[PDB]
């Protein structure tokens, strides 16, 4: 066989541990879910520093909490902006696995609170920015630099699928680094308790699984799916399906059909035909064995998952730093005041913030 | 080449989920 007996043993043992872990994690996520937490700081707490990141209602913020001088990220969404563009259920949500989930990789929420106009969430600040603005910079990460954020990312779908929770959103523009060269997965609008299927339209043309983009019911193998075109998009600087319009996107995604550099080597290949499978019943995170099949790939034969989620292996690249409440891995963008209304906008809607 | 084609494309730049 592949393992002589003290590997076997070992390997068994630490899937067991896997399992320990899990279980404990659910309960204590289930009990956080029951009984969130609400209302632990104000505005007036915290100077208001630069804009990190826009989006259509919202943005998130470098703040400084004047008390202790402590920087945090502070996203502000507008609640009547929110009801527009009917993301009143994404919003609740986000704030409630935010809560409610604990994990080394996923971001922490510090504090929320919300006044007559906006809703706040104060989140640890993340120094490194985006892996996309690194990503596109260095032109593509060699494997052992793929790898190593690829496994951070199998971590953190293991543990979130364990809670039955599908994540959708993976793709380099919403993975940040921290200062020790770590992911830090924040985004969780799109994240849906999903045990059995689901079937919302949502995600990126490039991310999207082929199941997702034919229609179909669908459960949490589209993040595996995800995770191989991430991979393939840091090792090789582009992602694995691109056109210039969408539908020819998913023409290529539904093919059955991936071509690779010839800097790829066979194990990585092996890995993404596996991940990037049309076939749901032959892709990996999908089958018999679970996450399994992808944590005893060759291509991660060198990974030591406990030293992973132990942040005790020496990142590869480290962002620059010139100390706290440097914003130089983050994008400009046109800085707008924080307008609170004398008129509270929509309360009822929002009573569970 | 693939890289070619993908500077061609117009989606270099940070990429909007879908509606
Ligand atoms: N540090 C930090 C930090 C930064 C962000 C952030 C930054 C840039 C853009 C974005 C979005 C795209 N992912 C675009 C704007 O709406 C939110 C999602 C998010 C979120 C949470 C944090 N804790
Ligand atoms: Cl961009």
């Amino acid at each position: 066989g592949h393992m002589g007996n003290a590997a076997a043993a070992k390997k068994g043992s630490e899937q067991e541990s896997v399992k320990e872990f899990l279980a404990k994690a659910k309960e204590e996520f289930l009990k956080k879910w029951e009984s969130p937490s609400q209302n632990t700081a104000q505005l007036d707490h915290f100077d208001r520093i630069k804009t990190l990141g826009t989006g259509s209602f919202g943005r998130v913020m470098l703040v400084k909490h004047k008390e202790t001088g402590n920087h945090y990220a502070m996203k502000i969404l507008d609640k009547q902006k929110v009801v527009k563009l009917k993301q009143i259920e994404h919003t609740l949500n986000e704030k409630r696995i935010l809560q409610a989930v604990n994990f080394p990789f996923l971001v922490k929420l510090e504090f929320s609170f919300k006044d007559n106009s906006n809703l706040y969430m104060v989140m640890e600040y993340v120094p490194g920015g985006e892996m996309f603005s690194h990503l596109r910079r260095i032109g593509r990460f060699s494997e052992p630099h793929a790898r190593f954020y690829a496994a951070q990312i199998v971590l953190t779908f293991e543990y979130l699928h364990s809670l039955d929770l599908i994540y959708r959103d993976l793709k380099p523009e919403n993975l940040l680094i921290d200062q020790q060269g770590y992911i830090q997965v924040t985004d969780f609008g799109f994240a849906k308790r999903v045990k059995g299927r689901t079937w919302t339209l949502c995600g990126t043309p490039e991310y999207l699984a082929p199941e997702i983009i034919l229609s179909k019911g669908y459960n949490k193998a589209v993040d595996w799916w995800a995770l191989g075109v991430l991979i393939y998009e840091m090792a090789a600087g582009y992602p694995p399906f691109f056109a210039d319009q969408p539908i020819q996107i998913y023409e290529k995604i539904v093919s059955g059909k991936v071509r690779f550099p010839s800097h790829f080597s066979s194990d990585l290949k092996d890995l993404l035909r596996n991940l990037l499978q049309v076939d749901l019943t032959k892709r990996f995170g999908n089958l018999k064995n679970g996450v399994n099949d992808i944590k005893n790939h060759k291509w991660f034969a060198t990974t030591d998952w406990i030293a992973i989620y132990q942040r005790k292996v020496e990142a590869p690249f480290i962002p620059k730093f010139k100390g706290p409440g440097d914003t130089s891995n983050f994008d400009d963008y046109e800085e707008e005041e924080i307008r609170v209304s004398i008129n509270e906008k929509c309360g009822k809607e929002f009573t569970e913030f | 080449t693939t890289y070619a084609d993908f500077i061609a494309s117009g989606r270099t730049g940070r990429r909007n989920a879908i509606h």
